[PDB]
């Protein structure tokens, strides 16, 4: 449905039929997320990870009421052109879930 | 009757004895003898006996004993994670601690009573084994700090020499101890 | 409770039942962890696939905005009706339920806009494949989060029992 | 009572397995019943009469309405006869004491009638000594061919193993055979529960020179496999069978078949070889490498049998 | 005194009688009469009366009685997990076992002493009721293996007929039993 | 303590008892009579057709069963989350709460038997007709469906 | 002996006394004094003293006391849920209830017997403190209904004025009470 | 068991008690005195100006309050996870560890009263100046040196 990223990425999403949105700071990204959940944006709402480290922070208000939306971080256009250490994010996920580092 | 330590006879006995050696059937089940549980056991004579150990065994014997006890305590402190997520999910330092505890359990605490030479062990042989184990631990920790892998460390040949130490005769022990002490530093430093 | 022999026997039975329940919960937690690790591995695989799709889609797009006019690619993007409608199937996760997302599709090139140049066209298909990887990543992440929630709940239950009751 | 009668009429010695090959030592059973009712008396009489086991047995029967001093004296007379036979005629004697709880209650009543201060839980202070003087008589003697074996039977008052009677009995004897109410209600006979049972002298009486060389390893492998299967059976209720691995399903099926075929033998009289054959057929359900407690020599000789035994004796 | 079954009179009686019918205060508070504790009761005359039951009630009455007792035992075993994690954490088979145990408790074990019809019950009436319960359980588990939701089974209308079978007069019962058996057959076999 | 010798012997001698509850008292409910441990041995000698109303006994039995079910579901709520309940468990819980707040807590006022039966039927109407297995269908047809707020407003 | 309330002297005393001031060791070990267990205590003179309270303290004093008791009961009924699932999953209403109960426990029930001013407290001072607490609770509930975050409410500076009320001398209390009430209404008036 | 007849009857006669802790003993702390369940009834009359330094009572109260807060933070962490901790909560959490490691674990040292007060102020300065609510303003600044321990 809707993704919030750089305007070039948003233009590509429009080219693919997705409702791309432009943003360059946390405040307008949070406002777009709020207006999407308020208007009932269906299911997935991806956010640029270099824009918001955790989209769930703007969902702490609304998460209790609904379970349909799925929000996840993803690299932007120029961000994806440089190496992304997804393994560190997974290690952080495991350390949050269990409480200890799990790999070396 | 029933194995409860709160029974009045055991409570009265433990208030006047100087040492308590907790035999455990769980250790005996997994073929670990003489099967004394080192977690529950204790002794109140060590402080009064330390000068004799210094004069008749070695000046640093209490320090090695304390280091071995600390290693066992730390290894026991990791028992939760090694059982929850498995051994391979640990880091290199934690796996090294676990393997050092395994080496200690299998080569120093364990003792075969029916063997011809392993049935009896003097203080000097125990001191030598403890010093060999501690030297290997320090060298392995330094190697881990220098980027060596734990899997590579656990394949060294000097581990066999450490394992067979408790089966060496009493009179031939000092030469074996010196050679193994040299080999422990040789296996690491010569490889770099 | 009234102090009597029957009450003492009942209390001992309750203690035995509590210990058995603690053991059962520990076994369940072990099974949950064993599943969680496979979830972690497949989530890593999905993340790598999504990163590769992102790289190829952005590489395809960069040519469109350079060789074709920015107005050309913008008009191509505006010509296609927006993609609307994501199917959220329910999925069973150890009693709990999680939405399994899969997107609808207007078949792509059938909806081709006035933006005819190929470099503009290639960016669209790459972005559709990008979204196809994105939905998989979202699904695996949701399943992993639900498994982690269950693990946390089981650990809290075990601690509460064996440190209170 | 059914298990007592079955053991009384099925017990025998196996001299061929020891290599002697001759039934030179006779076998006798001494049966003592304390505080039984008319129904139990008739049942025991009919059970001993109908199968010819009476011709090798001596019965001391004390009814519930008989004087309590007779209840006190009955096990002593039974043991006197047993000792006389065993150590003056080289017999092998098996002694069965039907209800030690009745004896303990009679002892408490006699002590109270003589104005003595009771000990723990209202029982006499010398109950341990009395029970010891009853149980210690059994044993083997240097230079004598005979022997005395005891199988006391007692009902736990409230199923409490901490009650003084079972607490002292287990403190004097060499183990226990535990009956399970769950197995009995599930329709299994005899309802003996292997997990809480224990024999402290088993290792001395089994080996290569007696019974068969694989006895102990088979026994402990069966114990471990049954315990694991019983544990898995509780988890499968909540997490479902499809969430289990293959080995967990194997253990679950092994536990079910073990309960259905090994424990539930009914009124069959199984020799040790037949029991070991059934045990190996049950163990064959587990994978080849799962028998970690058995040496490869026995596995190569006995593994692979299919379940075809219990159907051979309806 | 105080309901303590460890009282010496109760223990002395327990060692003499052949049948023991223990009453429960919890069932009495709930007004579930006759309020007999199934777990704490036993009888030693069950085996000696089997030929009479076969000759006078039905050829397979002992098998049905044993099946009912086994179902009660399984429900009692599963209650230990129900009280731990709640009824919703069980699988469908365990939930069906719990529901069948509840149906047995409320429709076969319960009996009203002041009702004009339920105050007395012949052996054949109980045999018919328990046969109906067992047939319903068999059909329900067969449906469960076919993917039918457990909540669908619990709303099946034959449950009301089974529950009200207890109030049928001794003369109307032989036809009521056949009608209910045909209805149970239709509710699963014909619906599938 | 119900197991103390005095109340134990008294209950063994007399024909029932009315037992007060401190848990009900601490919540402001008066009279704090706990119905589950209470008992009247001669209850059914004075109720029936020619005595009071013919639905008395079955209504009492259904009230006891429903209250016991609600009390038991309170224990499950104390162990697992409240949101995990089924709608039937929620209905039983609300029935127990309304029962305690209205049928028991009556203050210093005087109620005739018909008014008490009216309140009992209003409370029983909170549950579906299929759950009233201890009441005959004639009485259900005659009395079910009345609203609790209709009695007083 | 050992704090056992079933001891014969305590049980014999409780049958004749009109008030029961139970002390709790758990409160005493956390230095929470006077440490009366307000859930286990009771009094039988509270009903007969209402006319005197109305004539001499305030017309609406009993209703205020009942409101305070109800708030304490609600806090007690929420604390076990807090201990089970954690405060983070609770809504704003029950979190406000918990905070108000904590304020009542630590600023009204607590009393230092060695402080120069706090050692003694007139009835009117307690009435004023209770009215302040209830006014703050009403305003905070209205603010929460207006969508104000509870975390913002906890940071309000008037809470320190409420907590410091018990240390104000008897002479200065009447003006302090009016100032505090004006501040309490103004703070949520300004928040809007 | 603190309810055993011997300690129970001893408590009814004496003017307080010093209670040892097994948890501190496992941590290796010596002497393993747990300050939360301990009390001295005559303490308020034996300390103060002319008896000791004039800030003894207030620093004792502040130490007790801060340690109790840290223990509450510890109990909260071990259930719902550390990630929810506010900066003040983790500050109290680390203050509790510093307390148990320095103030209680003295070993065999014969500390004077002034040394103990200096150490107590040293780890009191670990908290914000406005958080020391029990201590008056006049002793703060005079002793709130914002210095870590010299040992």
């Amino acid at each position: 449905m809707a993704v919030i990223a750089d305007p070039e990425t948003a233009q590509g999403f429009r080219l693919a039929g997705l409702e791309g949105y432009g943003a360059s700071s946390a405040e307008e990204a949070q406002s777009l997320l709020e207006t999407l959940v308020e208007r009932g944006g269906y299911a997935l709402v991806a956010v640029d990870e270099a824009l918001l480290p955790d989209p769930e922070r703007a969902v702490e208000r609304l998460m209790r009421g609904r379970d349909l939306p799925v929000l996840l971080p993803i690299a932007g256009l120029k961000e994806a052109f440089q190496g992304h250490d997804v393994e560190g994010y997974m290690r952080e996920l495991v350390r949050k879930t269990i409480g200890f580092d799990i790999k070396l | 009757p029933g194995g409860d330590m709160s029974e009045p006879v055991t409570q009265s006995t433990l208030r006047i004895v100087g040492a308590f050696w907790r035999l455990d059937a769980s250790l005996a089940f997994r073929r670990h003898f003489p099967a004394i549980n080192w977690n529950g056991s204790y002794s109140l004579f060590t402080s009064a006996l330390d000068p004799w150990y210094r004069e008749n065994v070695a000046e640093d014997y209490p320090e090695l004993r304390d280091a071995i006890s600390e290693l066992l305590q730390r290894e026991a402190g990791l028992q939760e994670i090694v059982q929850l997520v498995g051994p391979d999910a640990l880091q290199d330092a934690e796996r090294l601690v676990i393997e050092v505890g395994r080496i200690i359990r299998e080569d120093f605490l364990q003792q075969n009573a029916y063997h011809e030479v392993d049935a009896y062990c003097s203080m000097k042989k125990a001191y030598g084994i403890m010093k060999m184990i501690l030297a290997f631990y320090k060298e392995a920790e330094a190697a881990i700090k220098r980027g060596v892998s734990i899997d590579e460390i656990l394949q060294l040949p000097v581990l066999e020499r450490i394992g067979r130490a408790r089966y060496v005769s009493e009179e031939e022990f000092p030469a074996y101890f010196e050679e193994a002490m040299k080999e422990i530093q040789g296996a690491f430093k010569a490889l770099a | 409770v009234s102090p009597t022999r029957m009450n003492l026997l009942q209390r001992r039975g309750q203690l035995r039942l509590a210990q058995k329940g603690v053991d059962l919960l520990k076994k369940k937690r072990d099974a949950l962890v064993a599943e969680f690790f496979g979830l972690v591995r497949e989530a890593m695989e999905a993340r790598k696939a999504l990163d590769q799709a992102a790289k190829e889609a952005y590489a395809a797009l960069l040519l469109a905005q350079a060789f074709d006019g920015p107005e050309v690619v913008a008009g191509a993007a505006l010509g296609v009706p927006p993609l609307e409608g994501v199917e959220a199937e329910v999925e069973n996760v150890w009693g709990s339920k999680v939405p399994r997302l899969k997107a609808t599709f207007p078949d792509g090139a059938l909806l081709s806009p006035v933006g005819t140049p190929a470099y503009t066209l290639e960016a669209s298909r790459a972005f559709r494949r990008y979204a196809e990887a994105l939905i998989r990543v979202a699904n695996t992440e949701t399943r992993l989060k639900k498994i982690g929630e269950e693990i946390k709940k089981t650990t809290r239950r075990v601690n509460a029992l064996e440190q209170v009751v | 009572n059914e298990i007592a009668a079955q053991i009384a009429r099925q017990a025998t010695v196996r001299p061929d397995l020891s290599g002697e090959g001759e039934k030179e030592e006779p076998f006798a059973v001494v049966f003592a019943a304390m505080g039984i009712t008319q129904r139990e008396l008739s049942y025991f009489i009919q059970e001993f009469e109908r199968t010819g086991a009476l011709s090798r047995s001596v019965l001391f029967l004390n009814k519930a309405d008989d004087p309590t001093i007779e209840r006190i004296l009955t096990p002593r007379m039974a043991l006197t006869v047993a000792e006389y036979l065993a150590f003056e005629h080289d017999y092998h004697v098996l002694v069965i004491l039907t209800d030690m709880t009745n004896y303990c209650e009679a002892l408490r009543e006699i002590g109270a009638a003589r104005e003595e201060i009771p000990g723990r839980r209202g029982y006499p202070g010398y109950m341990y000594t009395d029970l010891a003087t009853i149980y210690e008589r059994a044993g083997v003697v240097e230079g004598k061919k005979g022997s005395v074996t005891q199988i006391p039977i007692l009902s736990m008052p409230d199923d409490d193993r901490t009650h003084p009677i079972p607490d002292l009995t287990g403190y004097i004897t060499e183990g226990q055979i535990q009956l399970s109410r769950e197995l009995h209600r599930k329709g299994i006979y005899p309802p003996i529960d292997p997990l809480p049972s224990l024999s402290r002298l088993m290792n001395n009486g089994v080996g290569k020179g007696k019974t068969r060389e694989d006895h102990k390893q088979v026994s402990d492998q069966l114990y471990s496999a049954y315990a694991n299967g019983v544990d898995i059976r509780k988890l499968v209720a909540i997490i479902g069978e499809d969430a289990l691995t293959e080995n967990d399903r194997r253990y679950l099926q092994f536990a079910d078949a073990f309960e259905r075929f090994f424990i539930n033998q009914g009124q069959q009289n199984r020799s040790i070889e037949e029991s070991l054959q059934i045990a190996w057929a049950l163990l064959s359900m587990l994978p080849q490498g799962e028998l970690k407690r058995i040496s490869k020599d026995h596995i190569g000789k006995y593994y692979g049998q299919k379940l075809e035994e219990i159907w051979g004796a309806p």
